[PDB]
């Protein structure tokens, strides 16, 4: 009946079979939004986030040979250049028309019933292959835990420098 | 349940912790695909290296030592100045030639699953759980490929690694052993 | 009690001045294997580092970018002297790491203390009668009780000249 | 009514002038007394802190690597101020992971402390005596409970 998250404002209906669910939503998206491509949007959020959060610190330490070393992640781009910047999101365009087989609006996604959220296909080594249901959802709810967890974080590192102009 | 192991002793081990506890079936699938990939480099890099040392180059076995055709990169100062130091001497064009082959074969082990490649899919057939067996196919004049063949093939590979390693080790550094 | 267990051999046997196992005061029959184990394996590394490592066989090289070699650093408690402090950590904290992520029961299939890989130390080992981990067990727990005193005398011995 | 509990000596006897666990809740008594048990000690460890320290006893050598020595560091609340700005985050750290560690050991009011064998050390809690524990434990307590007035004396008694 109330929301277990904040115990003061109602419950908000149509988020049950879902992993992190704590019924944490006072603005009501889900009432107003289909709750697949809300949690498809989540885990692609999160994924793109501890993506960020490994680069943005190994950037300062590692650097590839014919780059030059920038003291600051954020300062990286001008260091690159432009047509670095646009191979690597063309090409992510290219990697996302050929992941969801060319449904790519919120309105053609999803319309299989199958292709569930976050269910790319993707396991090369085999992790969580024949394994139960209960295994399963406790995987399931760590991508998303550490999803959140770097996206309030990938803006902390960003916002750090912003502010100042050294490294972390 | 994985292939066989040292023919002298056998030991699993470090196997049993993740394609049961941590992995799976799949997970083994992928690691003997590793391991195969790693041996074959290892084996050809060690038979460079081998022809290198020895002295049969262009020079010595062709009539052509010429490789740069235009950065006057000889065969003759590339065979003079060891195997670790003259791969940096290698012409970026050709650099670039290489790495082209081998990432054309490394998509084709990603694209082309079985006969022929999969035009629609949600992610390539080899990143999927078994994605990669290890074996690509290619078996131009196939003499065999029974049970024996396999495992020689594998001894051969972690042989030719450890081989490599050493030799590599040794040209930097104090090894060990005599060569 | 603990008579017939692993490290009572000839010419001691079971030796225990203090009355250690003698009751469970704090759960004596575990962890003491596994807390006398666990300094000799610091130990046995170390004397087979430190006596390397006093022979005078060094890594090539630098140890940062700005020109520092390995040749320069000396052997003993003056080596991390030339440590700057910020390798001080990192050298404790990957190996902190190790701690609490691999020094431990992971599995939970270990059939002792110290079983944490089970395979690797394999080394044409399955052929070997069950009375052969007897034997390189102990000869594991008694080369690391030996290596103790190997270390202790190369820590005092640079201190006392 | 709630006698016969923890370290309920008698000089006294069921010290309750002003009806505190009754109309606390139902159950204050067991945040109360995990609450009492970790006053009484951090008192403790300050008054076993004030005097020895008074008395002169420093660990010899320096504390940081810039040269700042044990035997340079006078008494009071002028100790604290003086211990390097990093020399208090290592401090404050490894005491911050086990609030965590503790306070979250599957159950929270119905075991005390989560004793002091958490890190580093082990605890047996199968030796256990029925008798034994209703003495030692509430010399504990009330060994605490006077340390607190004792401390309260010695932080009070250097502003006036
Ligand atoms: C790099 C090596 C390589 C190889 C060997 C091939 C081989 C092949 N391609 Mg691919 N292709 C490649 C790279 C490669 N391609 C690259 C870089 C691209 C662009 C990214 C493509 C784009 C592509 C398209 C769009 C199409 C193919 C097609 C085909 C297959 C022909 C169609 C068919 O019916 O045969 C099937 C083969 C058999 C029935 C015989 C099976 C026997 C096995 C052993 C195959 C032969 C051995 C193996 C190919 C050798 C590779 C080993 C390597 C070390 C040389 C053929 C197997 C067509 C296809 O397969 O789909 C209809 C097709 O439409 N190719
Ligand atoms: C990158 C190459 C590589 C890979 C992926 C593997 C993978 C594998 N090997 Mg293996 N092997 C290798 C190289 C490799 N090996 C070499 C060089 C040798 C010769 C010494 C062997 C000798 C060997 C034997 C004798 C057997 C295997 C077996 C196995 C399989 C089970 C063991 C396991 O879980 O993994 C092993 C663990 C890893 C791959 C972890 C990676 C290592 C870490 C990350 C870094 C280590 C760096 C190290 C310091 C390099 C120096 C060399 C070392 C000897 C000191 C597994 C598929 C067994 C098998 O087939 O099943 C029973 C088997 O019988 N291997
Ligand atoms: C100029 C900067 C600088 C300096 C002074 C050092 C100095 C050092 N590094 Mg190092 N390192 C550097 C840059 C630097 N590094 C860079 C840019 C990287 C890439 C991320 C690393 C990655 C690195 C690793 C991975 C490790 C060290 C480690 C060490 C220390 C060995 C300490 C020891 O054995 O205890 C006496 C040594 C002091 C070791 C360490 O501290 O841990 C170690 O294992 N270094
Ligand atoms: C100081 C080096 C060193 C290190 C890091 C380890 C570490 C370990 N040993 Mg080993 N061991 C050592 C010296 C060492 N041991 C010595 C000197 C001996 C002879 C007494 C042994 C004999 C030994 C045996 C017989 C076994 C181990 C096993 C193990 C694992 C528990 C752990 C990884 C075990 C293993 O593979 O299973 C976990 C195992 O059965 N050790
Ligand atoms: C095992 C982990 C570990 C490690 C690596 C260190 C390392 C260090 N501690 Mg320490 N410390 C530890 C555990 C550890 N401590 C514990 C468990 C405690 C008790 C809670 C303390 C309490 C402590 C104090 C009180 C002080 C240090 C300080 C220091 C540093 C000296 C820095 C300096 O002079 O600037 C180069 C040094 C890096 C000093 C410091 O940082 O001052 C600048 C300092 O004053 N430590
Ligand atoms: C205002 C004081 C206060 C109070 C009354 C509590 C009360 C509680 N804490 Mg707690 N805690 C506090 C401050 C406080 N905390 C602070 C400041 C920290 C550090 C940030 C923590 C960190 C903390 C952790 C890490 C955990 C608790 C847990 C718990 C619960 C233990 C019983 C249980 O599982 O309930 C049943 C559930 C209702 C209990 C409700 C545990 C918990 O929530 O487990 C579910 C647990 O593991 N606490
Ligand atoms: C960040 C560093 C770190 C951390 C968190 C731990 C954590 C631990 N160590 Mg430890 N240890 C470390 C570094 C570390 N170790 C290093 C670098 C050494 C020396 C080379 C040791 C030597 C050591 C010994 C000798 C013992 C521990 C023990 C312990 C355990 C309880 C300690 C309280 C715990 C798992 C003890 C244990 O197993 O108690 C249960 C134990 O006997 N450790
Ligand atoms: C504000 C005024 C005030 C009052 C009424 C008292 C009252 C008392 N003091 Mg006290 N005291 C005060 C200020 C005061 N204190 C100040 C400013 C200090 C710091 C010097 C102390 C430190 C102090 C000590 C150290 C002692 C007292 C003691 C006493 C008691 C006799 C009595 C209860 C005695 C006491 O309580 O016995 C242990 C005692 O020995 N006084
Ligand atoms: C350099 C990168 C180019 C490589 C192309 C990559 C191809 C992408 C993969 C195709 C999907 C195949 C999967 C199933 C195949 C399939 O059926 O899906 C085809 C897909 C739409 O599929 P569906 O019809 O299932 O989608 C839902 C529709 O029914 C709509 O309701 O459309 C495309 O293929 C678009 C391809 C990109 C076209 C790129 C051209 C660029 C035009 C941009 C113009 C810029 C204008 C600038 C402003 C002036
Ligand atoms: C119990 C115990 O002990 O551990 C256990 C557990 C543990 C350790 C995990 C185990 C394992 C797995 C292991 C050991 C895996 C190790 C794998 C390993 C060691 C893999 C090396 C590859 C080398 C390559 C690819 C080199 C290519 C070299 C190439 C591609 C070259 O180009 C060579 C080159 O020279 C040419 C030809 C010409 C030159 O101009 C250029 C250079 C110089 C570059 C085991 C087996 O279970 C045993």
């Amino acid at each position: 009946e109330m929301s277990k998250a904040v115990p003061f404002v109602k419950a908000p209906a149509n988020t049950a079979g879902y992993v992190g669910d704590v019924g944490f939503d006072p603005l009501g998206f889900s009432d107003y939004f289909d709750m697949k491509w809300l949690r498809e949007s989540e885990i692609k959020h999160g994924r793109a986030s501890m993506l960020a959060c490994l680069g943005f610190v190994v950037q300062q330490y590692i650097t590839i040979p014919g780059y030059t070393h920038v003291d600051d992640s954020n300062l990286a781009p001008q260091a690159v250049g432009v047509s670095a910047m646009l191979q690597i999101v063309l090409w992510m365009g290219v990697l996302e028309f050929w992941t969801n087989k060319g449904n790519v609006t919120m309105e053609t996604m999803f319309s299989s019933p199958d292709r569930v959220p976050g269910n790319l296909g993707f396991d090369p080594m085999g992790l969580s292959v024949g394994k139960s249901q209960a295994e399963k959802d406790e995987m399931a709810l760590k991508e998303i835990k550490n999803g959140r967890l770097a996206m309030l974080a990938i803006g902390g590192m960003i916002h750090h420098n912003w502010v100042t102009g050294e490294p972390l | 349940t994985p292939l066989g192991g040292e023919p002298v002793f056998i030991g699993e081990n470090y196997w049993d912790k993740l394609t049961l506890e941590y992995g799976s079936e799949a997970t083994g699938t992928y690691l003997r695909a590793a391991e195969l990939k790693h041996g074959r480099s290892a084996m050809l890099a060690v038979t460079g290296f081998a022809f290198h040392k020895l002295g049969l180059t262009l020079n010595n076995i062709s009539p052509h030592e010429y490789l740069s055709i235009r950065d006057n990169i000889k065969f003759a100062d590339l065979a003079a100045m060891s195997p670790i130091e003259a791969v940096k001497h290698i012409p970026a064009e050709g650099m670039a030639q290489i790495f082209a082959a081998i990432a054309a074969v490394e998509i084709y082990e990603l694209t082309h699953r079985n006969g022929k490649l999969a035009y629609d899919e949600s992610v390539a057939p080899g990143l999927q759980p078994g994605g990669l067996t290890g074996d690509l196919g290619w078996n131009p004049l196939n003499i065999k490929v029974t049970d024996r063949r396999r495992l020689s093939e594998l001894q051969n590979g972690r042989a030719a690694m450890f081989a490599i390693s050493a030799w590599v080790a040794a040209e930097a550094i104090p090894g060990s052993v005599p060569i | 009690a603990f008579e017939d267990e692993l490290g009572a051999q000839p010419p001691l046997g079971f030796f225990d001045p203090l009355g250690l196992v003698a009751d469970g005061d704090q759960e004596k029959f575990d962890r003491l294997r596994y807390v006398e184990i666990k300094h000799g394996r610091i130990s046995m590394l170390a004397v087979v580092g430190y006596l390397v490592q006093e022979a005078g066989v060094r890594l090539p090289g630098t140890i940062d970018y700005s020109g520092k070699t390995f040749a320069e650093i000396p052997n003993g408690f003056a080596a991390f002297k030339e440590i700057p402090a910020g390798g001080l950590v990192q050298l404790l904290f990957f190996i902190g790491v190790l701690e609490s992520s691999v020094m431990r029961d992971l599995t939970g299939e270990a059939e002792f203390v110290g079983d944490f890989r089970n395979g690797a130390i394999d080394f044409g080992w399955d052929t070997f009668d069950e009375e052969t981990q007897f034997k390189k067990r102990a000869i594991e727990l008694n080369q690391g009780r030996a290596a103790q005193m190997g270390i202790l005398a190369l820590m005092v011995h640079e201190q006392l000249g």
